[PDB]
């Protein structure tokens, strides 16, 4: 390919892909939405707590939302799976 | 209603730490049933420790009787997630939005569980 | 029970044993910590992920066993796992009745067919330590400076006699240990991430006897002047082979046996 | 016991490189082979030391007397200038010292110079004539009775004036001595004659290193344990029956061999009666058991272990021998068989493939399967207890088995029809470590520095252990370059004694494991599945 | 660094592997057709010599070409090892 991402969607990418600890609540993930083609995944994290309502998203689903449905992707060096769209594990690496 | 359920005890964590600000993938081995697991639990945010016993349930829907895809009073770490991989003592992989679960047990325990399905992960620290 | 060296599973990469020793000390009692060494991959600038710490009671070993099980040792955002060690740090025993400082060592063997003994060579301030786990019992001699250590096994001791150096038959003063084969025979020879609490920082080697006048080669038979020992029977009860009599010896002027050459036990011509 | 290697020579690291530091021991050492021991009016020197005394850390001493000194011995032994090795001189010096029976004296004028055979091939040097030789009829019967044997042997390890070598018997020869050229070790002032061992008919056994190789082929663990439970059940037997008791005795211990247990054995009272026999067939019984718990040796009446020599003919190709042994019981009652020839009444011919190995064998390449093949020919030449290997090959027969050579050492050969001859595997290259030579002659101190430094960097006896713990540790055994290398330290340790190159036991090549079947109660053990595994357990299960 | 004495480990960590390193380049400097009486198993008595003279070294390898470029190589191999100090040295939300 020739055009990639230079260093900024890189970062982004890395960090919203590495921390997995920084959930996001309904609010910002459908504010984050507005910027993206295809629809919402359900939040996949009803309860963190035992007093913690409103249900949040993961990291790495933000990251799905950019892919097609019909889109199969693998790189075992990384770990990355993604299947029917949707990003199902990463390591690390940032390779690809 | 629910396909598995039984009581684990974690036998040790892969970080190690307190403040660590990372999630902690945790090895607990169940009891009466001669099974490994392996979760990665956010510890800033529900704190887990090592020799503590807790509940561990898995259901296809959070309904009664049906109405797939009142649960929320009894556990407190409810979670979505999808089993993506069966073949391996059967093991199972599944992913809840990047966070790997890894469930090694026996086969004739672990039968009903269909390939690409939708499933819940309800835990209680007892 | 066996030893109370403990094997720390992780620590950070970013620690000295200064701070270790420190933490230690702080969450169990003072100066409970005798030998601490952090392996490392290279000279000094590399350390390991786990380390070795050896304690001086076995009390404290359960301690910190049971503070490490409850995950109390919170040490740099890390969780000290405590485990069995192979190998103590310094083969030294964990008893404060078992150290004998300050003692007179003197060896030789029965003269005639009465109850004496021939003192061929003496040695004064000498360090005895009886270690039951590894079955040898190590005497340190200070002799011109460099020390030497004489380990003597269980199996080559044949018999042990307790006796008396002042003469008082109610004062156990002097314990004659019956050798049949001879005594090992070692020398000393010539730090960020150990610390030991002492100058152990040399190696064993094993060399000849050190005597001038060649004593212990000559001799069978030890001698070990100690002082009344009230409760010092119980230690020597381990010993393989001990009799529970009371036997009286008497020193006899046996400076004359001393050969100068290679082979010593032969007689002069 | 053996003194360490910690004890001698210390490593340290001085400088760049790691340089060893030598201990007191050391020099005590050195002090006492150059000086000597001084007990009375006495004072004794060094002469030499053999083969078997270099293992074991011993040497001999004689005392200078006024009318023979150690001098003179040295020079009446032989001239050891020519040899500028300092571990073949020494060797050469000391292999004059094996017990032999005394016989009568052989001029020098009764010698003659025959010509050898050497083929190169693949740009090897391969020597069939290694030590070879020949006797006749006369000379044989001559030597043979100082020493009383009926049978004239067919072949018989002989050593004189330095040569050494095994000889064979042939019915066309010229005079009485025949000597070759690749014999003479050294130049002797002396020819006295003696002979150490002449034939014997022993069955053979079934060590460990040969189950080891013998688990890659294709043979199965179910004929093993057979064979193992069928002789623990005859063995079992023997106490309560006297005809077990003579089959036992007859066939595991001495083919023809004459006691008084053993005439008893045949025609006697109950076990229960005669407790001066009784109690030495309970203890004979617990050595077996204690024998084969420590380690494997399976009685096998279908095989002997016998020395081999080659003729004179050359009609045997590669591959091709000649089998010939004595008739045991088993023979004697059922000699008729497909693979067994009955040609004499004593002698009987095999036809079967028979398989030849060496007693140390660490490579898979070793085994070689060799058809027996029959000829008037051959026997009429009168050949027994002798495997009579092939004049012409391409590689001689010996040196496929880890590069043996003829000096009298036994083989072992068995008749049996199970074996799974398919796999074959080329041999390992016999090429040994390059000579080292002196510029200058021994001045007695440099063979003294030798025979400390034999003590250090020893690795004989740790490289066999290590090669068996890795084979019953990971499958397909005997096929990885760990095992090849293991061979190969193998054979360059066994090379040690002669040639000075240490082993270099390699310290990530150690075991730290041990199976069950061991005496290492202290180091850590663990549970083996493997054949041995199977056999211990099969034989913890009958003693208990 | 999180705190000073980490800082002060550090320090004196990279000092010894710089050490080290320039130890390990000054032995590969004596892989050349002159030292083989030395590089070889035998009883040389100026063991002393090689490690005393260590200013010289640096003059020798400055005036060569090849012995500079073994030099470099030999460095970067043994440097290779203290540049990866900063993960262990280095926080999870370091910027670089």
């Amino acid at each position: 390919n020739l055009l990639s991402l230079g260093q900024d969607s890189l970062t982004a990418a890395y960090l919203v892909n590495v921390e997995k600890n920084c959930y996001l609540n309904r609010a910002q993930m459908q504010q984050l939405q507005m910027y993206c083609p295809f629809q919402l995944p359900p939040p996949a994290i009803i309860k963190a707590s035992p007093s913690s309502t409103e249900p949040q998203w993961t990291g790495m689903q933000l990251f799905g939302m950019l892919f097609p449905p019909g889109f199969d992707y693998t790189y075992p060096l990384n770990n990355v799976v993604v299947s029917n769209g949707e990003l199902l594990s990463f390591s690390e690496g940032s390779a690809w | 209603i629910i396909m598995f359920e039984d009581i684990f005890v974690v036998d040790k964590l892969d970080p190690d730490g307190k403040k660590f600000d990372k999630v902690t993938r945790v090895e607990a081995r169940s009891h009466n049933l001669e099974m490994f697991m392996h979760l990665d639990v956010n510890t800033e945010v529900y704190p887990l420790a090592v020799g503590d016993k807790f509940t561990l349930a898995m259901a296809p829907t959070l309904n009664l009787d049906g109405t797939p895809d009142t649960l929320a009073d009894k556990y407190e770490y409810i979670m979505h997630g999808k089993l993506y991989k069966i073949s391996e003592k059967a093991e199972l992989y599944v992913s809840f939005g990047g966070l790997l679960m890894l469930l090694q047990g026996d086969p004739a325990h672990i039968s009903h569980f269909e390939l690409d399905q939708r499933l819940f992960l309800l835990m209680r620290k007892l | 029970t066996n030893r109370s060296t403990v094997k720390i599973s992780n620590v950070p990469q970013t620690i000295v044993a200064d701070e270790l020793l420190r933490f230690l000390e702080l969450h169990l009692g003072e100066d409970t910590v005798f030998a601490l060494e952090i392996p490392t991959t290279r000279d000094n600038w590399k350390p390991r992920d786990f380390a070795r710490v050896q304690f001086t009671t076995l009390e404290v070993k359960s301690r910190a066993q049971l503070l490490s099980s409850q995950s109390k040792l919170l040490f740099k955002t890390h969780n000290l796992r405590l485990s069995e060690a192979y190998d103590d740090i310094i083969p030294r025993p964990v008893d404060p009745r078992k150290r004998l400082d300050d003692i007179v060592l003197t060896v030789g063997f029965p003269e005639s067919d009465e109850k004496r003994f021939c003192a061929l060579e003496k040695w004064d301030g000498v360090r005895c330590w009886i270690l039951t786990e590894k079955r040898r019992v190590e005497f340190w001699v200070w002799e011109s400076g460099d020390c030497y250590k004489i380990e003597v096994r269980f199996e080559d001791i044949i018999e042990t006699l307790s006796c008396c150096v002042n003469g008082d038959a109610s004062e156990i003063d002097a314990f004659l240990l019956k050798l049949k084969y001879g005594p090992k025979v070692f020398k000393r020879v010539t730090d960020r991430y150990r610390f030991c609490k002492e100058d152990f920082d040399f190696m064993w080697i094993r060399t000849t006897d050190f005597s001038g006048s060649k004593s212990i080669g000559t001799s069978t038979c030890f001698c070990l002047e100690v002082h009344n020992g009230s409760t010092m029977l119980d230690i020597f009860s381990g010993l393989p082979y001990y009799r529970e009599d009371t036997l009286s010896l008497t020193y006899v002027d046996g400076k004359t046996f001393a050969s100068a050459a290679q082979i010593v036990p032969l007689l002069n011509a | 016991s053996k003194l360490p290697a910690n004890a001698l020579s210390v490593n340290s690291k001085e400088g760049y490189f790691v340089k060893p530091s030598r201990t007191n021991i050391y020099n005590r050492v050195l002090s006492i082979l150059g000086e000597g021991i001084t007990v009375g009016p006495k004072r004794f020197e060094f002469l030499a030391f053999s083969a078997s005394q270099l293992r074991g850390n011993s040497v001999w001493m004689f005392a200078s007397n006024e009318k023979v000194k150690a001098e003179d011995i040295r020079e009446w032994m032989g001239c050891f200038r020519k040899i500028r090795s300092i571990s073949k001189c020494a060797a050469r010096m000391g292999q004059l010292f094996s017990a032999s029976r005394q016989t009568l004296i052989v001029r020098a004028q009764d010698v003659e110079q025959i010509p050898d055979i050497e083929v190169t091939t693949d740009g090897a040097d391969y020597c069939f004539s290694d030590g070879i030789g020949k006797i006749s009829l006369a000379f044989a019967k001559q030597v043979a009775q100082k020493c009383g044997l009926s049978h004239v042997p067919s072949a018989f390890q002989i050593r004189y004036g330095g040569y050494k070598g095994v000889i064979a018997v042939d019915r066309s020869s010229f005079r009485k001595l025949s000597l070759r050229d690749s014999m003479l070790k050294f130049d002797s002032n002396n020819r006295m004659l003696n002979v150490t061992r002449w034939t014997e008919s022993m069955p053979c056994f079934l060590n460990r290193e040969i189950i080891c190789l013998l688990s890659t082929l294709g043979i199965e663990d179910a004929m093993f344990e057979a064979m193992q439970a069928v002789h623990l059940s005859m063995l079992g037997n023997m106490l309560e029956d006297r005809d077990a008791a003579l089959n036992v005795l007859q066939k595991l211990s001495g083919e023809n061999s004459k006691n008084l247990l053993v005439k008893m054995l045949l025609q006697g009272y109950a076990p229960s009666s005669e407790p001066y026999l009784s109690m030495m067939l309970r203890v004979h019984h617990e050595s077996q058991l204690s024998e084969l718990k420590s380690r494997c040796r399976i009685l096998v009446p279908k095989g002997r272990i016998l020395i081999g020599c080659m003729d004179e003919m050359g009609i045997l190709e590669y591959g091709q021998v000649y089998v010939r042994v004595t008739l045991t019981k088993a023979e004697l009652k059922s000699r008729d068989q497909s693979y067994f020839r009955k040609i004499d009444e004593e002698t009987s011919v095999v036809i079967g493939k028979v398989v030849v190995t060496k007693n140390p064998c660490l490579h898979p390449g070793d085994i070689r399967v060799l058809d027996a093949i029959y000829e008037v020919h051959f026997e009429e030449k009168g050949y027994l207890d002798c495997i009579i290997f092939p004049q012409k090959g391409e590689r001689p027969h010996p040196n496929e088995c880890s590069g043996g050579d003829l000096d009298g050492d036994q083989f072992f050969v068995s008749w049996d029809e199970k074996i799974i001859p398919s796999e074959m595997d080329p041999p390992m290259d016999y090429a040994g470590s390059r000579p080292r030579l002196m510029d200058h002659d021994v001045t007695l101190e440099e063979i003294h520095k030798f025979f400390v430094d034999y003590m250090i960097s020893d690795t004989l006896g740790v490289i066999s252990t290590a090669h068996l713990v890795h084979a019953d540790r990971d499958p397909e055994k005997a096929r990885s370059q760990k095992c090849l290398e293991l061979a190969n330290l193998h054979s360059r340790a066994v090379d040690f004694a002669k040639t000075g190159a240490p082993a270099e036991m390699p310290y990530a090549l150690k075991p730290r494991e041990f199976p069950d079947f061991l005496e290492r109660f202290e180091k850590p053990t663990y549970i083996s599945e493997s054949v041995f595994g199977k056999l211990y357990r099969a034989v913890k299960s009958s003693l208990a | 660094s999180s705190d000073l004495q980490s800082r002060k480990n550090l320090t004196e960590e990279i000092s010894y592997g710089l050490r080290e390193a320039e130890q390990v380049c000054n032995k590969q400097q004596l892989m050349v057709e002159s030292w083989r009486d030395f590089l070889a198993v035998n009883g040389e008595d100026k063991e002393e010599d090689s490690v005393s003279d260590l200013a010289r070294f640096c003059y020798e390898r400055q005036k060569s070409a090849t012995l500079s470029e073994l030099a470099v190589s030999a460095f970067k191999d043994a440097y290779r090892d203290v540049q990866a100090l900063a993960y262990r040295y280095g926080d999870q939300s370091n910027s670089f």
